[PDB]
RNA sequence: AUCGAGAGGA
């Protein structure tokens, strides 16, 4: 992989070193193994990361992959954005998906949640729990034409 | 999902866009048609009852006219039929529907609305003819081409939301991106062409051209430049005249392959002063990428600034570009004979060798390969010789092509065209690919009825040869076929699944705002970020730039940044500072300058533990080199002069402006803890960027100078934070929803399925890999 | 559209005095942008001009079927032979200044075909329109004077610009505003209203 | 509005580069050692051999915008060939009790360098160059 | 002859005229070729009423044929446009009125002319409205082609006209120019292979002109003042007639611009 | 469906031409380039419109009606 | 066509033969004894075959490549690999019959790439032209026709069947390929 | 009206990609695009 | 639909000033004429001759949109020389170089004879 | 949630007027110059009520109020005048 | 109204 580190005198050189490549993972057997780096060591799969190291690992893991797949296109994306869609998935201390399993699924909002899928089943949901809507949320204020609180909105502007 | 979340609007339009090069960026040509059928409700007032009047006289058929008049009971009154329609009084509180005039904000929307920049607020100029006509810059971020594109006009009914549109949604404000940190529009197609050929010195201008050109700037000094070159004959340099074109006060260094200050490729770029010094205007430059000048225009000076250079700079160019002409050709695709020769001999000993390999497949004398079956290894060898033998011969057509080849001119200038387009028209097309893998036999043991049977040579497998000038064979035409038909498909599923991809970002993460604690919440008010970007700062504003410190010989590092009183050999040279003389001995300074070294080898501790790479630029907030740049500019120092500035004085100013930010205002120690962590980064920066050792020898900074800079760094840091109720989840899903739509797709899963894997969490996973060290 | 995968939109139309001249007085019908062909890689639409021009002063049909083994350099030496530039390149003068071009441009009869898509068919407008019955919403076409959709994607780019009341306008103003009653008690609209 | 720097150069060698119309020309000083030259000129307006010696003066004058002499009354202040101007992008030293100047004349760069002249020399965005045959 | 422009002809003939322009700025040039493709007037049928209509083609089609028939204009100065006429929709002096009817009586069928077009308007003593035939024959331009049992019935209104407004008023075809033949003044750099000479054909007006010297230096203070040029009259206006008209047209534009300089 | 008039580039008529140029390609067999030749139109321009025509008013003709 | 020995131990042949093109051209000139495609099925010149037969057979694209071969070359032509196949079952009438109408409208689509050519493909559609002669008497509910429609210049061999030239779709624009104006 | 006359439609591994049984069958080129591209050829 | 009608290139409309002077800004005699109806064709000739003067130090060209038939012209001349005299000298000579090639093409063809 | 005031002194909301209360306060104040408001500041050929709304920014003559709002609900009053624009 | 077919851009 040809690795880059401090030389003795103090300037960045490269030195070629050797790496592994396994299509198979098993992290836990993998990691406890002799003559291998524990720190280095890096899964495709991030899900059995963060259930080895945590979290925080399956957070980094994370970002890296969405920024490989960004390197492979060539593209660059801010670090704020992809960090703040794991970020998102990572605050829950469970892997958070995007698809309606997950953030549909999460209780917050009633409206906003039926507007992307299973509007009908949650909506149906919501009636059986008699949840109540803050109408916080941009998407239930779309829905009920009340001006959204957006940075435009989110202010209350009044009379000296 | 859909009525209530997108309704079908009144006062919406939709046009087939074309583009007129003299319209203004900001601008969008709206039809005296469109004008007329839409109408924006204009309270009658004081000021505006004259105007209101004969706008109403004018009547619904004749623009600047107004269809309906609304009376303090709210009434309708239809100006096309009416018995009062000419006798109407105007009445104070009346609402007249004007029509959609000049120099009025509306919005501008391309129809995959992937981006905010995809729906910008335009300034309306009417238009005689029928098509919507938008600068040839703003085309980037509406993703647009005219092929028969059509895009929708929308107008504001309110004065607030036309306030919105123009302090918001402005396509000047819009032009530094969010995402990427970079500007979003650049000079494109003929003038990006056009102006590498005005930059050349081989360009010159007569002075007819040059009084011209001069007034084609719609600001213009009135002084005419002095000519480049005076007693042979008054001739201008193309430099001279887009240097009119640029903005005065404004300062590029770029620096690329061997640039000396002799610049004899006339590679980089130095402009002081809205003057160019050397250098050939390539895309980098007017180009959409950070450090171009749209950039450093659109910081230094603001946004109008920015755009009306565009517009400058496309008027000149395209005015010189009419007049010297272009065309392709079919010669510009021709190449000489030996370097066909030469490609043709190529091709056939990559054939050779590709022969010679399944020879040593059939003997079975092939080297065990770990982790790959041997026939694995035969096909990854022929596609490496195939694709090194049609990148050869690219690169041989490439070197035989002159100076003179249009295409040439036009990947040289960044216009439109690369190096694969030349292989493939001038020497080989190269070997088409399905599936990722080389043509199959879809015939038993036979890529086509006319091969024979278990045929593994390139002509079978796929390999074109032939280029296109030379013509395609017909099995090189089917298999290039297949390619084309995959790449169709590919196209249309990738597509599909990036919208999916789009909404469900989208819909995730649109509560997200960054609240007036900078705490990045959702709606319920959970965190997702205690401090946005963990700097708190808006992702525009943001440049990327060196961190002297990281990287570097310690030795090197010490020469640059370790001055010692005590010793003569370490002690900064008495012309430097005046105090020099004075600064020998003087233990107490040393041992604040001995304190500032700490710190900064601390700070060379900490970036090395950051980045493993210890890569040297990273984003920041804000340049220091532009500011320093524009400070040396200002000032005007002589530089043989020694600095007024006094070695305290530097290390004490710059531990004053590190106290003075903050990310967060408030005085509790969590806060300002979070704060320091924030500008830690920024901190070693600007430690960096200005050492006293660095303060005395880089410049011979006044202390007034040094001052300013300290000052125009906390407030371009002031600026660049993000501000809050910045609904950040939109825009993050958004920012990588395009280039996920741009997306297209050492044996990994990648682009959009890995994409879906990510997002889907899902367990099962099509290539998992374990990476040991 | 031209023959070989190249469409194109009338940016704008030209005199013949202002349009570039040749040597002979030749007028091209149609400009296009050198630019588009790189990235196309649309050679034989080029090859199309010069063997169409060697055709039109020979008087002779060209043929341009595939995998008939035709030289570019034949259909050269054929364009020299009539004194036209082997590349077809042709010396154009300036139209509004009658200065020589710097660069000659390539010449050539072309085959062009006229697509259906036409502007005035395509250009809708609507400012007050009628509403269907149910959505109360504008209608759907231009042929019902129907709105254009502010889409969820649109709506998505407005929160990122952040406009609530540009987006509450075309929300509730432009499309299917409603006033009703609900009552305290029953957050419901049970309550029956005699205004008068 | 007197001149900086007269000198007689004799050219080493001409480069015609990838341009046709401009050549780079890389001289020394005649009777000096010290300084050494190496300039963007134009062949067509007029032409430099190899060996050639050329009279070399640059001059700080002789803002307002460039009139067309308006008579033959109006005088030149060369009988040289070749004028041009410019202004100098950096002036730095090559090392100690060497100084070399770098001028860029409309995009055609000029370095020269030589320890006497940076007193006389200023950073001065004008400048006149003055060829003579 | 006279100070200032002195135009030498190559050659004459009534459809083609070549000449050679000297002591001329080439703006001046470019000027008069614009003006004598577009200022010149000319009458060309600019309403079509047709009263039956047997014909396979639309009467649009051939309403849009009939303006590109040529007219004669040689008095056309005469004739005065429609919009400075006080008439209400046409004047005797404003416009021409031509009639076409053709029948097709044989069941061979029958081909429709310029020649069968006959003028109903009283001419006044002016050359103006003739249709116009070089055809050996005599036979006009192709109309319409009649079947048997296929009948047309036209009345045309002919109005005063230029190029600019609609091309079929235009006098002349084409307008051949070629100035600095040998490429001295450099004007323009030729896209070669191997050599330009090889590639680009010697035009034939080089050879009028002094060969270059490889020896003598460019001179950039040169602007050409010999320009060779051909203009081509379709036959509304005679090829002298053209070129001086052009020349006219100009000179009353710069009166023009005059005189609003004086009434400012 | 009929011969043009003109040549759109420059203009020069070509209605005349079209049916002496069918006569001299039959009568003399000449060919079409030397046909144009001797009808006088010596650019592209206005060969392209004779030499690409197609006379769809003979098949019209045809039609009873 | 049909692919076999001439002699046994001969070189193999094509079956069809000149004397049949020539009775061909005879009967097409007619417009003796007749000579059709059905003629040629029945003498066994030529044959059909299906994919699956197909799959058992080796043929040939050009009728050339069949005659034995036993220096120089104009660079332009395109590399053609030497067929190095003994045995031809069968060989191709012509290349360019694996291309639809719409791809034999195209012209020089070997030297194009192939996505340009399907977007071409269905952008003849798209345009406008003479669809028939008889639309004057016919009431469609939308047809475009040309008002004076041009021939192509350049011709595919398979337009003469397609009918093309005859009811041309496009006009022979003058086009150059230039910068003028920016528009 | 030509190539309408001679169209194929396949309801719905790999259909939409050209194969090497389509030569001479089925125009490489000719086909929908986008939505059911390759799924409807053209002989 | 939208298209301008051709009429509107060659003639002035409602009651338009065919040349509008306006003083330029930040230079002392520099002018701005607006030709209203008028074309590259007069402006291109103007400007030559209004160069050939010596007094006059700038002359220009623009045209704001090919849309519109509007031609500027902004002249700069010497002191003591009206800009408006300097066209108006332009146009004259024009004038005279037009008449002279008229009557020099009239002998040539008078002496052609085909 | 009721009277959760913020003290003047003790407010740790940005100085700095965000882009989106720039955008609402001249909004509303063109909106309300549309319907024939006062002008606190002197006009010099301005009609257009959104020029007159920055030139009244400005000089700071606006008398509205803007209303900080924090996730807690506690809510911190800055004047247009306090809040400085840059 | 519904359903279907086709087409346009990416
Ligand atoms: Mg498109
Ligand atoms: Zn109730
Ligand atoms: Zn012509």
């Amino acid at each position: 992989y040809d690795r880059k580190v401090p030389s003795p005198t103090g300037e960045y050189v490269k030195e070629p070193e050797w790496v592994l490549e396994t299509d198979g993972v098993n992290l836990s057997e993998v990691m406890t193994v002799p003559g291998i780096d524990p720190t280095r060591i890096y899964t495709n799969s991030f899900i059995d990361i963060m259930e080895v190291l945590g979290i925080e690992a399956g957070r980094a893991a994370l970002y890296k992959e969405v920024y490989n797949v960004i390197a492979s296109d060539g593209s660059y994306v801010n670090y704020r954005h992809m960090a703040l869609l794991v970020d998102v998935m990572t605050t829950q201390g469970g892997l958070t998906s995007v698809t309606r399993h997950g953030f549909n699924r999460s209780n917050t909002g009633a409206l906003m949640r039926c507007s992307f899928e299973e509007t009908v089943e949650i909506l149906f949901e919501a009636g059986a729990s008699a949840e109540l809507d803050d109408c916080r949320g941009v998407s239930e204020n779309v829905i009920l034409g009340q001006m959204a609180p957006i940075g435009t909105g989110a202010f209350d502007v009044m009379i000296d | 999902r859909g009525n209530l979340m997108g309704k079908r609007v009144d006062f919406s339009a939709r046009t087939v866009i074309s583009g007129d090069p003299n319209l203004e960026l900001d601008q969008v040509g709206v039809p005296k048609s469109i004008a007329k059928t839409l109408t924006y409700p204009e309270v009658v007032t004081p000021y505006n009852i004259d105007r209101l009047t004969q706008l109403v006289r004018n009547g619904p058929n004749e623009h600047p006219g107004a269809k309906y008049v609304i009376r303090d009971s709210g009434d309708r009154i239809d100006l096309r039929y009416s018995k009062r329609a000419g006798d109407i009084q105007l009445q104070y509180g009346w609402k007249v529907e004007r029509h959609i005039m000049d120099n009025d904000p509306v919005l501008f929307n391309r129809q995959p609305s992937l981006h905010k920049m995809s729906m910008m607020a335009h300034r309306v100029k009417v238009i005689p003819y029928s098509t919507f006509r938008l600068n040839l810059s703003v085309t980037s971020p509406y993703n647009a081409d005219f092929d028969g594109d059509e895009m929708n006009l929308h107008v504001p009914q309110s004065e607030e939301t036309r306030a919105e549109l123009s302090q918001l949604c402005a396509v000047p404000l819009q032009i530094v991106s969010p995402q990427s940190n970079k500007p979003c529009m650049g000079i494109v197609q003929d003038t990006l062409c056009g102006i590498r050929k005005l930059t050349l010195r081989d360009t010159f201008i007569e002075l007819d051209q040059v009084l011209n050109m001069l007034y084609w700037v719609p600001d213009w000094d009135g002084v005419i430049p002095t000519p480049a070159i005076i007693k042979p004959k008054p001739l201008w340099s193309g430099k001279q005249i887009l240097s009119v074109a640029i903005p005065n006060g404004i300062h590029l260094q770029r620096f690329d392959e061997g640039t000396t200050l002799l610049s004899p490729k006339d590679n980089g770029m130095l402009i002081i002063d809205g003057q160019i010094i050397f250098g050939v205007v390539e895309k980098k430059t007017v180009g959409s990428s950070n450090g171009g000048l749209i950039h450093v225009v659109t910081r230094e000076k603001g946004p109008q600034v920015c755009a009306k250079l565009f517009g400058n700079i496309q008027k000149v160019v395209n005015f010189w570009l009419l007049h010297n002409g272009f065309s392709t050709g079919i010669g510009d695709t021709i190449a000489d004979g030996p370097t066909m020769r030469e490609i043709t001999e190529t091709i056939a000993e990559a054939k050779k060798k590709v022969l010679d390999v399944t020879k040593e497949a059939q003997a079975n004398l092939l080297t065990a390969k770990h982790g790959m079956t041997l026939r694995e290894s035969f096909e990854d060898n022929v596609v490496r010789f195939l694709n090194e033998a049609r990148d050869k011969a690219g690169r041989l057509a490439e070197v035989n092509l002159k100076d003179l080849n249009n295409v040439k001119q036009m990947v040289m200038a960044g216009s439109k065209g690369s190096f694969i387009n030349i292989a493939q028209m001038s020497a080989c097309v190269g070997q088409q690919s399905v599936e990722g893998k080389r043509i199959a036999f879809g015939f038993v043991d036979r890529t086509l009825p006319h091969f024979s049977k278990d045929d593994y040579s390139p002509e079978s497998k796929g390999f074109v040869e032939n280029s296109y000038l030379r013509g395609l064979t017909p099995q090189e035409f089917f298999f290039h076929a297949m390619g084309g038909r995959e790449g169709l498909i590919d196209t249309a599923v990738k597509t599909a699944e990036t919208g999916y991809i789009q909404r469900r970002l989208v819909k995730a993460l649109e509560d997200i705002m960054v609240h007036y604690d900078n705490t990045t919440r959702n709606s319920l008010g959970n965190v997702i970020q205690f401090i946005y970007g963990e700097d708190g700062m808006d992702a525009a504003h943001i440049e990327k730039q060196s961190l002297d410190t990281i990287g570097g010989s310690d030795a090197a590092f010490e020469k640059r940044y370790r001055v010692d009183l005590l010793n003569t050999d370490h002690t900064l040279d008495p012309s430097l500072l005046e105090s020099g003389s004075e600064i020998l001995g003087d233990l107490k300074l040393q041992v604040l300058l001995d304190e500032e070294y700490k710190q900064l080898v601390k700070d060379r501790k900490f970036l090395r533990e950051v980045f493993v790479d210890g890569e040297a630029n990273w984003p920041l907030p804000v340049n220091i080199r532009r500011i320093i740049q524009n400070a040396q500019q200002t000032f005007h120092i002589d530089h043989t002069k020694p600095s007024d500035l006094t070695i305290k004085d530097i290390v004490l100013g710059v531990k004053d402006l590190q106290e003075n930010l903050l990310v967060l205002r408030g005085k509790n120690e969590i806060i300002q803890n979070a704060q320091r962590d924030a500008v830690t980064l920024f901190c070693c920066l600007l430690r960096s960027r200005l050492a006293t050792r660095r303060v005395l020898q880089e410049y011979r900074l006044t202390k007034q100078a040094f001052d300013w800079v300290l000052s125009n760094i906390e407030a371009q840091f002031l600026r660049s934070v993000v501000h809050p109720g910045e609904m950040v989840g939109v825009l993050a899903a958004q920012s990588i929803g395009e280039p996920a739509t741009q997306m297209t797709l050492k044996k990994v899963t990648s682009g959009v399925p890995r994409l879906k894997e990510i997002l889907n969490v899902a367990k099962n996973m099509k290539t998992p890999s374990l990476t040991v060290y | 559209a031209s023959r070989h995968g190249q469409k194109g939109t009338i940016g704008i139309t030209y005199r013949r005095e202002d349009m570039p001249f040749t040597a002979e007085g030749i007028v091209p019908d149609l400009i296009i942008n050198p630019h588009a062909i790189p990235s196309r890689m649309t050679v034989a639409h080029l090859i199309e001009c010069l063997l169409s021009k060697v055709a039109a002063l020979s008087g002779n049909e060209g043929d341009a079927s595939p995998f008939t083994d035709i030289t570019v350099e034949g259909i050269s030496k054929l364009l020299r032979e009539h004194g036209y530039q082997s590349r077809g390149f042709e010396v154009m003068y300036n139209g509004h200044t009658g200065k020589k071009l710097m660069a000659q441009i390539f010449f050539g009869p072309t085959y062009y075909q006229r697509l259906r898509h036409m502007v005035d068919d395509k250009i809708h407008a609507r400012a007050r329109g009628p509403m269907q019955v149910l959505t109360r919403q504008p209608v759907e076409g231009r042929s019902r004077d129907g709105g254009l959709r502010f889409g969820e994607m649109e709506r998505d780019c407005m929160i990122a610009h952040g406009a609530a009341s540009f987006l509450k306008e075309r929300l509730m103003e432009a499309s299917d505003a409603f006033r009703v009653h609900i009552c305290g008690i029953c957050g419901l609209m049970t309550v029956i209203a005699k205004l008068n | 509005s007197n001149t900086l720097f007269d000198d007689i150069f004799q050219v080493s060698e001409v480069d015609p580069g990838r341009y046709n119309k401009v050549c780079r020309i890389e001289a020394a000083s005649t009777t000096q050692d010290q300084c050494k030259l190496t300039l963007d000129i134009n062949v067509e307006l007029f032409p430099v051999a190899a060996q050639d010696s050329l009279t070399v003066t640059i001059a700080s004058s002789l803002t307002r915008s460039w009139r067309p002499p308006q008579a033959g009354d109006r005088s030149l202040a060369d009988d040289y060939d070749y004028v041009m101007y410019g202004t100098a992008y950096k002036f730095e030293e090559v090392s100690k009790d060497l100084i070399a100047v770098y001028y860029s004349f409309g995009g055609l760069l000029m370095r020269l360098e030589g320890n006497y002249r940076n007193l006389n020399n200023l950073k001065q965005e004008n400048a006149y160059l003055l060829i003579r045959r | 002859s006279e100070e200032g422009p002195q135009v030498k002809i190559r050659e004459a003939s009534k459809d083609n005229v070549d000449f050679i322009l000297s002591n001329v700025d080439l703006a001046m040039a470019n000027s008069l070729r614009r003006v004598m493709i577009a200022e010149i007037p000319t009458l060309a049928i600019d309403s079509v009423e047709v009263e039956t209509n047997t014909t396979v083609l639309a009467d649009e089609f051939i309403a849009h044929r009939l303006g590109l028939i040529p007219l004669q204009s040689m008095d056309i100065e005469q004739l005065e446009y429609s919009r400075d006429c006080f008439c209400e929709d046409h004047c005797d002096k404003c416009s021409v009125v031509l009639t076409l009817q053709a029948f097709g009586e044989s069941e061979s069928t029958t081909n429709v002319y310029s020649k069968d077009l006959v003028i109903v308007s009283n001419l006044m003593g002016r050359n103006i409205g003739h249709p116009i035939i070089q055809d050996k024959e005599g036979n006009g331009v192709l109309i319409c082609k009649l079947r048997k049992g296929q009948e047309l019935k036209l009345t045309c209104v002919a109005k005063k006209g230029i190029a600019k407004e609609h091309a079929k008023w235009g006098p002349a075809a084409a307008i051949e120019f070629e100035y600095d033949p040998w490429n001295k003044l450099k004007h323009t750099d030729y896209w070669y292979e191997q050599d330009s000479a090889k590639e680009w054909p010697q035009s034939k007006n080089c050879e009028y002109e002094d060969p270059p010297n490889e020896g003598d230096p460019f001179d950039y203070k040169a602007q050409a003042d010999t320009f060779y040029m051909n203009v081509e009259s379709v036959g509304s206006i005679p090829v002298d007639q053209v070129v001086v008209r052009g020349i006219d047209t100009l000179q009353k534009k710069v009166a023009s611009i005059l005189l609003a300089l004086t009434q400012m | 469906m009929i011969v043009p008039v003109r040549c759109f580039s420059c203009g020069k008529v070509v209605g005349d031409k079209w049916e002496s140029y069918l006569n001299l390609l039959q009568e003399d067999e000449l060919d079409e380039g030397t046909a144009l030749s001797r009808l006088g139109l010596k650019r592209y321009c206005c060969r392209r419109m004779i030499l690409t025509h197609v006379d769809l008013i003979e098949k019209f003709l045809r039609y009873n009606p | 066509f049909i692919v076999e020995d001439d002699e046994s131990l001969g070189h193999k042949e094509l079956k069809v033969r000149k004397g049949h093109i020539a009775k061909l051209m005879a009967t097409e000139y007619q417009d003796v004894e007749e000579y059709t495609w059905s003629s040629l099925l029945n003498e066994g010149l030529v044959e059909y075959i299906d994919a699956e037969e197909e799959e058992s057979i080796l043929i040939a694209m050009q009728p050339e490549d069949l005659e034995p071969a036993e220096l120089d070359v104009d660079p332009a032509k395109r590399i053609r690999v030497s067929h190095h196949a003994t045995t031809f079952t069968h060989c191709e009438i012509h290349p360019s019959m694996i291309l639809g109408v719409a791809a034999s409208i195209i012209p020089f689509p070997d030297h194009n790439q192939s996505p340009r050519n399907t977007y071409q493909s269905a952008m003849g559609k798209q345009a406008m032209g003479v669809f028939l002669t008889n639309y004057n008497v016919r009431m469609d509910t939308m047809a475009n026709i040309l008002y004076y429609p041009q021939k192509p210049l350049g011709t595919t061999r398979a337009m003469e069947y397609l009918k093309f030239r005859e009811l041309p779709a496009g006009q022979n624009a003058i086009v150059a390929i230039a910068c003028y104006s920016g528009y | 009206t030509l190539s309408h006359l001679r169209r194929t439609n396949t309801p719905i591994a790999k259909p939409r990609q050209l194969h090497n049984t389509h030569w001479g069958l089925v125009c490489p080129a000719e086909t929908p695009e986008g939505q059911a591209c390759g799924l409807v050829k053209n002989l | 639909m939208n298209a301008p009608d051709r009429f509107e290139l060659f003639l002035l409309g409602e009651g338009e000033s065919k040349l509008k002077i306006d003083p330029d800004t930040k230079a002392p005699n520099a002018v701005v004429i607006t030709f209203e109806k008028e074309d590259h064709t007069l402006g291109n000739l103007i400007r030559a001759e209004l160069l050939n003067d010596r007094k006059v130090l700038f002359a220009a060209y623009k045209v704001e949109h090919p849309f519109f038939a509007r031609f500027k012209l902004r002249i700069q001349t010497t002191e003591g020389y009206d800009p408006k005299d300097a066209l108006k000298n332009a146009c004259n000579s024009i004038i005279n170089k037009l008449g002279a090639l008229k009557t020099n093409f009239e002998t040539e063809w008078n002496l052609q004879t085909l | 949630l009721k009277e959760k005031a913020i003290p003047k002194d003790q407010r740790a909301t940005t100085p700095y007027m965000t882009k989106y209360e720039r955008a609402r306060i001249l909004g509303t104040r063109a909106l309300q110059i549309s319907m024939n408001a006062p002008v606190f500041v002197d006009l010099e050929g301005e009609t257009d009520p959104l020029r007159i709304a920055m030139k009244e920014l400005a000089e700071k003559k606006i008398p509205l109020v803007i209303r900080r709002y924090l996730p807690d609900g506690s809510f911190e009053d800055w004047s247009v005048e306090e809040l400085i624009v840059d």
